[PDB]
RNA sequence: GUAAAGCGCACGCAGGCGGUUUGUUAAGUCAGAUGUGAAAUCCCCGGGCUCAACCUGGGAACUGCAUCUGAUACUGGCAAGCUUGAGUCUCGUAGAGGGGGGUAGAAUUCCAGGUGUAGCGGUGAAAUGCGUAGAGAUCUGGAGGAAUACCGGUGGCGAAGGCGGCCCCCUGGACGAAGACUGACGCUCAGGUGCGAAAGCGUGGGGAGCAAACAGGAUUAGAUACCCUGGUAGUCCACGCCGUAAACGAUGUCGACUUGGAGGUUGUGCCCUUGAGGCGUGGCUUCCGGAGCUAACGCGUUAAGUCGACCGCCUGGGGAGUAC
C-alpha cells in the first residue's frame, strides 16, 4: 500500500495549499526532518514540529505570501524505482536557481547550491516550480 | 466460520502456550481448520464455483504466512508443515 | 468600528432556519444543526463584521454617492430608511443587465424618464385623444418602475451595498469589473466567496436584516458628515 | 505508463512516410512502357487526361501522367519516370521525364525548361 | 484601464480576422470577427476577442476587451526566469529560462508577437493543438506564476516571500 | 469515460518496488585518487597558399572505458523490533452471493361431465388460422410445466458481467463492536490455475405458454425487411464442451490525501430518542457544489482532483477480429 512515503508527504502539501490549511501533519522519517530543515531555512515550510515519544511524526506549516499558494507543486525526481543521480559537474538548475532542488550527498541533505559549495554530487530528491 | 470448542483445542495445541489466536503458526492452524471444514461442503457441491473464490483467499494467505515463518525460524516451520499434513 | 460586536448578537438570536438545507461553502460560520434547523456561529463572525466597518469609514471622505442592491420584500422597508435622500440610490426591482457596465445606455433612458416625467407634471401630452396620452403613459410606467430608486444618480458609484447575493449576483460581477469595492451582509444559503467584505447572517427575522444593515449605514454617513465639517473648518479660519 | 512498464514493452509510432514505389530509395526509375490508357478522372470531373503503364525493371507495375499537348511516347519504349503524385486519376503516382529516352519536350511551352523537358522553348 | 501596466501608446497587434454566417433566417450575416493582443514591452496578459457588423468597430471592440481587467506582470522587458507549465484548452507549451544571445526562431506573425512579449528567449515550439486562436497563448497561462529577479539575494529570494506571510 | 485505447473478473509465482527504527554490510550511489583516449578535414586557439575552398602544430567532443581507497544522506542485503501497513480468535448485524433438498395456488392450456349458441382470433384496416364432430366463454372437479408479479426502495448483495417465489441442509464474502494477539508477514502482477449475462450444445428427464426456421396470410413501384396467424428446436432441470459480448464506473488494482451540506439507509453510544430527525463514530448509497482537471458533456472527498507503486492497452481511415 504504502510504496513512496516522500511524494505522498509532497502530495498532502500540495492539496494543503491549495485548499488554504494553515498546518499539514503526516508520519516523520529522518529523511523527512532532514528535508524539512532544507524547505525551513529556504523559506519553502516557515517552521515544523517533531512529536511523538512513540514514533516520530511531522507537523509543518505551509508556504504563503498573502494567504494562497506562490510554489504551485513541488514533486520528486528522484523515487522508489527510478532512482536519478547527479554529479558534481551536473547539479540541476530549477527556475534559474530562484528555485531549488534538494539534494541529498553522502555528507546529508542540503540544497543545490551547498552540494555544489561542497563538490559533492548524489540523489536529487524533489524540485519547486 | 469453525466451532467453537475445536478453535479452543487448536489454540490449546497451536503456537505458543499462551494460547493466543496471532502468531504464525496458530493463524496457519485456524486457517487450516477453517479450509477443511470448507472442504467438507465440497465432498458434494461440486458446481458451487462462487464459494471456491474464498477457499483459494484463504489457501494464498496461508502460503504467504508460511513463506514469512520460513524467513524467520526454520524449526516452528518444518514441525508445523508436518505437523498439519501439508503438501507430498 | 467597535459597533459590529454589539450588534451582532443583539440582532442574531433568531438563529434562522431554512430548514437543514443551508449552503456548504458558508459552512465555518454555520454551527451545527439542533433537529433540522440551521443554527449560525454568532462568534467567529465578529472579525469580519469589525472589519467591514473599518473601511466602511476610510470610503466616508473618499464618497458623494451609495448604491444599495440586493434588497426583497421583506428588506426594502431598512433599504428605504438608511437612503433617507437622493444622495444614496437603491434597485428593488430586481437589477437590469448593463447597470454599471452600460451605463452609458441605463443613464440615456434615465435622461428620457427624467424630462418626460418633468414633461407630464407641467401638463403636455395630456391633451387630445387617450391614445397619444396613453402611449407616453405606458413607456413612462416600464422607465419609472425600472429606474425609480437610482433615477437620480449623478455619477459611477464609489461602493456596492450588498443585503443578499441569493438572486443578485450579476450586480456584484459588473461592480468588480468596474473595480468597486462590495460591503456585503449575505445569508445561509448565499456564499461568502466573491465580495470584499462580508457580514455572515440569515434572511428571515425583519428584526435582524434591519439591524445588521443600521450598523452598516452608521458609520459611512456619520463618517461623511465628520469629512465635510473638517472641509469647511480649513477656509473659515483664515477670514476671521 | 510506467518505465518499468516501457522496459517490459516499447514504443511503436505511426506508420511511415511513402507514396512512390520505385524501389532503392530513388525519386527516378526506369522501365518499358506496356500500355497507353485514354483516361477518366476521379473526383467530379470530365477530361481526357493521358496516363502510360510502364513494366518497371523491378517487375512490378505503376501508372505515370503523360504532362502537356503533343504526344511522342510509344507504347512499347524504354522511358525514365519520376515520383510526383496525381490527384485527379486514382492510383497516379509518377509523372514522365519529358527531355528523357524517348520523350520529345511539349508543343507552346515555355512556361519551364528543365520541368516539361524542352531544349531552346518556343511560343 | 482599470488594473491595466503602465502602457502608453496603443498596441494594435491584429493577429487575426475572420467572418462567420449562418445564413438560415434572413440572408448571410455581413459582422466581422476580430482577435487582438494589447501588452506593453515588459509583459502583460493583455487578450482580447471582440467583433461588430464591419472591420473598424469590431477591432475597436476586440482591443478593449484587450486591456480592461488585466494584471501587471513583472518581467524585466527581454530576461525571465520562472516560466509555467503553458497549458490552455488543449494548445501546449513548455518555456525554460534561457540566455537572449541565442536568438529567436518562429514562424508566420509570431516572432512579433514574441518580441512585444518580452518572452521570446525562453520560447520553446508549440505542442498540442497548432488552431491561431490558441497557439499565441505563450504570455498568458506560461507567466501565471513568475518572477525575474536582479537582486545578488536570488538564493534568499523564496525566504523573502515566506517571511512577508508571517 | 466517450476521439484509437482499462485486461471479463478474482487469486497469485517470476520480475519490479518497499512504512518505520536500531544493529550491520556496502551491490547500486556520490566524492577522492590514478590511467587511458594519435591526427586535422568538424570544434577552439594559432599558422600558410592573392583570400576562400584547401591543408595543418597546440587544445578538444578525442564522441569510448577502468578500478582502488573514503562516505553513509538515499535504495539493495540481512537479524531482531516498532505500528503506522497488513493478518486472526469468539460475538453481533445487513443482504436477491453460491451449491443440493422440500412446497402452494392462479390465468393461458388440456380433459371429463353439466349448462349453452355462432363466431372466436387478429389489426393501421385486413386476411390466413381455429370452429357446428358444438367452438369461444362459463360451473364443478382433475391434469400438467415454466414462472412467482406487488413487498421491489435513490435499498442490499456478488469478483466484473453477475444475483429476486417461499422455506431448510451445506457454506463464502462483506458491515460493525468489545476483550486479545502477531508485528511489513507489504503492493502490483507477464506466464499462470479457477470461474458464463444470453443463447449455441451431447444424452436422459420434461413441455403449459412464447418463438428463429418452415408454411400460409398482409403490406407495395416490389417486399426476404415491415405487420399478422399457425409452428419446431429452444426456453426448464441434471450432468457435460471451447467461457462470448455493450463482460459497466463504456472508468485498472488496491492504498494515502483534499472547504463540505444534505438525501437514502444500517451497526452502535447519547436525546422530552418525539419531524424515515439531532449529535458521537464506522457501513454501503445519492443529490448539490469549492479547490483542481477537461474539447465538451462531465467528474469533485465513492474523482474524471493531488498523488502512490506496479500492470494492462492505444498510435490515421477503408480493407480485418479476417489472413498467418
Amino acid at each position: 500500500s504504502m510504496q513512496d512515503p516522500i511524494a505522498d508527504m509532497l502530495t498532502r502539501i500540495r492539496n494543503g495549499q491549495a485548499a488554504n490549511k494553515a498546518a499539514v501533519t503526516m508520519p516523520s522519517s529522518k529523511l523527512k526532518v532532514a528535508i524539512a530543515n532544507v524547505l525551513k531555512e529556504e523559506g519553502f515550510i516557515e517552521d515544523f514540529k517533531v512529536e511523538g515519544d512513540t514514533k516520530p511524526e511531522l507537523e509543518l506549516t505551509l508556504k504563503y505570501f498573502q494567504g494562497k499558494a506562490v510554489v504551485e507543486s513541488i514533486q520528486r525526481v528522484s523515487r522508489p524505482g527510478l532512482r536519478i543521480y547527479k554529479r558534481k559537474d551536473e547539479l540541476p538548475k530549477v527556475m534559474a536557481g530562484l528555485g531549488i532542488a534538494v539534494v541529498s550527498t553522502s555528507k546529508g541533505v542540503m540544497t543545490d547550491r551547498a552540494a555544489r559549495q561542497a563538490g559533492l554530487g548524489g540523489e536529487i530528491i524533489c524540485y519547486v516550480a | 466460520s469453525l466451532s467453537t470448542e475445536a478453535t479452543a483445542k487448536i489454540v490449546s495445541e497451536f503456537g505458543r502456550d499462551a494460547n493466543d489466536t496471532g502468531s504464525t503458526e496458530v493463524q496457519v492452524a485456524l486457517l487450516t481448520a477453517q479450509i477443511n471444514h470448507l472442504q467438507g461442503h465440497f465432498a458434494e457441491h461440486k458446481k458451487d464455483h462462487h464459494s471456491r473464490r474464498g477457499l483459494l483467499r484463504m489457501v494464498s494467505q496461508r502460503r504467504k504466512l508460511l513463506d514469512y515463518l520460513k524467513r524467520k525460524d526454520v524449526a516452528r516451520y518444518t514441525r508445523l508443515i508436518e505437523r498439519l499434513g501439508l503438501r507430498r | 468600528a467597535t459597533v459590529s460586536m454589539r450588534d451582532m448578537l443583539k440582532a442574531g438570536v433568531h438563529f434562522g432556519h431554512q430548514t437543514r438545507y443551508w449552503n456548504p461553502k458558508m459552512k465555518p460560520f454555520i454551527f451545527g444543526a439542533r433537529n433540522k434547523v440551521h443554527i449560525i456561529n454568532l462568534e467567529k463572525t465578529v472579525p469580519m463584521f469589525n472589519e467591514a466597518l473599518a473601511e466602511l469609514n476610510k470610503i466616508a471622505s473618499r464618497k458623494g454617492k451609495i448604491l444599495f442592491v440586493g434588497t426583497k420584500r421583506a428588506a426594502s422597508e431598512a433599504v428605504k430608511d438608511a437612503a433617507l435622500s437622493c444622495d444614496q440610490f437603491f434597485v428593488n426591482h430586481r437589477w437590469l443587465g448593463g447597470m454599471l457596465t452600460n451605463w452609458k445606455t441605463v443613464r440615456q433612458s434615465i435622461k428620457r424618464l427624467k424630462d418626460l416625467e418633468t414633461q407630464s407634471q407641467d401638463g403636455t401630452f395630456d391633451k387630445l385623444t387617450k391614445k397619444e396620452a396613453l402611449m407616453r403613459t405606458r413607456e413612462l410606467e416600464k422607465l419609472e418602475n425600472s429606474l425609480g430608486g437610482i433615477k437620480d444618480m449623478g455619477g459611477l458609484p464609489d461602493a456596492l451595498f450588498v443585503i443578499d447575493a441569493d438572486h443578485e449576483h450579476i450586480a456584484i460581477k459588473e461592480a468588480n469589473n468596474l473595480g468597486i469595492p462590495v460591503f456585503a451582509i449575505v445569508d445561509t444559503n448565499s456564499d461568502p466567496d466573491g465580495v470584499d467584505f462580508v457580514i455572515p447572517g440569515n434572511d428571515d427575522a425583519i428584526r435582524a436584516v434591519t439591524l445588521y444593515l443600521g450598523a452598516v449605514a452608521a458609520t459611512v454617513r456619520e463618517g461623511r458628515s465628520q469629512d465635510l465639517a473638517s472641509q469647511a473648518e480649513e477656509s473659515f479660519v483664515e477670514a476671521e | 505508463a510506467t518505465v518499468n512498464q516501457l522496459v517490459r514493452k516499447p514504443r511503436a509510432r505511426k506508420v511511415a512516410k511513402s507514396n512512390v514505389p520505385a524501389l532503392e530509395a530513388c525519386p527516378q526509375k526506369r522501365g518499358v512502357c506496356t500500355r497507353v490508357y485514354t483516361t477518366t478522372p476521379k473526383k467530379p470531373n470530365s477530361a481526357l487526361r493521358k496516363v502510360c503503364r510502364v513494366r518497371l525493371t523491378n517487375g512490378f507495375e505503376v501508372t505515370s501522367y503523360i504532362g502537356g499537348e503533343g504526344h511522342n511516347l510509344q507504347e512499347h519504349s524504354v522511358i525514365l519516370i519520376r515520383g510526383g503524385r496525381v490527384k485527379d486519376l486514382p492510383g497516379v503516382r509518377y509523372h514522365t521525364v519529358r527531355g528523357a529516352l524517348d520523350c520529345s519536350g511539349v508543343k507552346d511551352r515555355k512556361q519551364a525548361r528543365s520541368k516539361y523537358g524542352v531544349k531552346r522553348p518556343k511560343a | 484601464a482599470h488594473i491595466e501596466k503602465q502602457a502608453g501608446e496603443l498596441q494594435e497587434k491584429l493577429i487575426a480576422v475572420n467572418r462567420v454566417s449562418k445564413t438560415v433566417k434572413g440572408g448571410r450575416i455581413f459582422s466581422f470577427t476580430a482577435l487582438t493582443v494589447v501588452g506593453d514591452g515588459n509583459g502583460r496578459v493583455g487578450f482580447g476577442y471582440g467583433k461588430a457588423r464591419e472591420v473598424p468597430a469590431a477591432i475597436q471592440k476586440a482591443m478593449e476587451k484587450a486591456r480592461r481587467n488585466m494584471i501587471n506582470v513583472a518581467l524585466n522587458n527581454g530576461t525571465l526566469q520562472h516560466p509555467v507549465k503553458g497549458v490552455h484548452t488543449g494548445s501546449r507549451v513548455f518555456m525554460q529560462p534561457a540566455s537572449e544571445g541565442t536568438g529567436i526562431i518562429a514562424g508566420g506573425a509570431m516572432r512579433a508577437v514574441l518580441e512585444v512579449a518580452g518572452v521570446h528567449n525562453v520560447l520553446a515550439k508549440a505542442y498540442g493543438s497548432t488552431n491561431p486562436i490558441n497557439v499565441v497563448r505563450a504570455t498568458i497561462d506560461g507567466l501565471e506564476n513568475m518572477n525575474s529577479p536582479e537582486m545578488v539575494a536570488a538564493k534568499r529570494g523564496k525566504s523573502v516571500e515566506e517571511i512577508l506571510g508571517k
